[PDB]
RNA sequence: UCGGAGUACAAAAAACCCUCCGAGUGAUUUUAAUCUAGACAAACCAGUCAAAAUAAUCACUUAUUGAUCCAAAAU
């Protein structure tokens, strides 16, 4: 099995996130997590 | 100008309530693989023993400031079955009543997972409630 | 180093020491922290702080820097907007 | 000859792990405590935990050491049933760091007199 | 190269083609944030904790990791 590095998009902005996935893909990526310029909690997209 | 009229520069607050009741005072952040949290001024204490209701506030120094207690002769002779929820709600707004003579607002309360969920604890705390007193201490200014 | 040019005479500096390091007025050398820009999704949000920041030299690493530095880089500069500039200055230092 | 050995690996430099400040030293707030592996010592009064189970000052002050009854907390469960077997006698004893504060905490200067 | 024991018995440190076990990742959910006192450690480089001020866990858990330069990328 195998570890895939994933960009993750916020709704809003520039604002860009970098995590590490599984192989199996056991839990889907989809975030709520912290963006800095309208200083809020965000729902964040995995993306490439 | 007046006789009287001299201060100087550093005031001495003798009394130990001051820093507290201002909120800047210090608690004991601290402990945390022990418990409960031993951080707070004071700390609603209550004793369930198998016969009697004992409820104290506590200072950290361990002293003992206001109490109500089942085996006092005023509530003993005014109510039925000491080990009653009825008994808890009326130790718990007697301890609301002479707390608030005390003029101490603010207290916290630590009770262990399976006593939260009991029906006597729940009627101290809204016996608590409605006397008047906030549990959960206001935070501390600075620390 | 070069301690005698061939065609000037003079004393050469090393430029890869003028790339990576900043020379303020007091004589303290200032550098960025080794591998901030490398591999952040492993490292904690504790590390990357760490990595971000700048850092300042020992006595024996400014020392070193200096002898690679000719006289232009030891110079007093007052840039409009100098960020700085503010730090160029040693303040209550009793030794 | 062959003269194979079959073990490898042996080689860590040490963690340097053990008792930083030592009873009765003067501390600032921030100051590492101890730091150790597993509990040797346990945080008193004014002694943060750290998440590696680091010790580190809470206040300005004087560190003391002390042995104390434990009573592990009803959330954690194996120190719970480690409570719950011994005979009906005996408590348990830990070793405590606690700093002793010194500056007191504040003080009331006179800003105007109106 | 990296980590647990012993050797190295009670602060730290400490060798061998010494004696023995491990790692070059999995499993989840709760996405684990900024900015700054004081510190451990340390030749250097790297490593570590962390109050105040704003608004990750389990797998002995400790080891799961590669510096510049140069490349590709988007912000
Ligand atoms: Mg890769
Ligand atoms: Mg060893
Ligand atoms: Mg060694
Ligand atoms: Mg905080």
């Amino acid at each position: 099995s195998k570890t895939i590095l994933v960009k993750m998009m916020s709704q809003a902005g520039t604002g860009f996130s970098f995590n590490t996935k599984r192989s199996r893909l056991r839990e889907k990526l989809t975030l709520l997590h912290y963006d800095p310029v309208v200083k809020k909690k965000v729902l964040f997209v995995e993306q490439k | 100008p007046v006789e009287n009229e001299a201060v100087a520069p550093e005031f001495t607050n003798r009394n130990p309530r001051n820093l507290e009741l201002l909120a800047v005072a210090r608690k004991e952040r601290g402990w945390g693989t022990v418990w409960p949290s031993r951080e707070f001024w004071h700390r609603l204490r209550v004793i369930r023993t198998q016969h009697h209701i004992e409820a104290l506030v506590e200072h950290r120094n361990g002293q003992v400031v206001v109490s109500a207690s089942t085996r006092e002769w005023a509530i003993k002779k005014h109510l039925y079955s000491t080990r009653n929820v009825v008994a808890c709600e009326s130790v718990g707004r007697v301890l609301a009543e002479r707390c608030l003579e005390a003029g101490i607002n603010f207290m916290v309360y630590h009770p262990t997972p399976w006593e939260a969920a009991s029906d006597s604890i729940k009627r101290l705390q809204h016996a608590m409630t409605e006397g008047g007193v906030v549990l959960r201490e206001p935070r501390r200014i600075y620390e | 180093v070069t301690y005698f040019s061939s065609r000037k005479g003079k004393r050469k500096t090393v430029k890869a020491v003028i790339y990576r390091f900043l020379r303020l007025h007091s004589g303290l050398w200032l550098r960025r922290k080794a591998g901030y820009k490398k591999k952040l999704w492993k490292k904690t949000a504790a590390r990357k702080r760490r990595l971000r920041e700048f850092v300042f030299c020992n006595k024996t690493q400014s020392k070193l820097l200096d002898k690679m530095t000719t006289s232009f880089w030891k110079r007093r500069n007052w840039y409009a907007d100098d960020p700085y500039q503010k730090y160029q200055d040693r303040t209550n230092l009793k030794v | 000859t062959g003269g194979s050995s079959k073990n490898l690996g042996g080689k860590s430099p040490g963690k340097r792990f053990g008792i930083k400040k030592m009873e009765g030293h003067y501390v600032h707030a921030g100051n590492i405590l101890a730091t150790q592996r597993h509990f040797r010592w346990h945080p008193g009064a004014h002694v943060g935990l750290g998440k590696n189970k680091c010790l580190y000052a809470l206040e300005e002050g004087v560190v003391r050491y002390t042995k104390e009854v434990y009573v592990p907390n009803p959330s954690n469960s194996e120190a719970v049933d480690l409570v719950t077997r011994l005979p009906q006698g005996a408590v348990l004893y830990k070793t405590f760091v606690h700093v002793v504060p010194a500056k007191p905490e504040g003080t009331f200067k006179l800003v105007a007199m109106l």
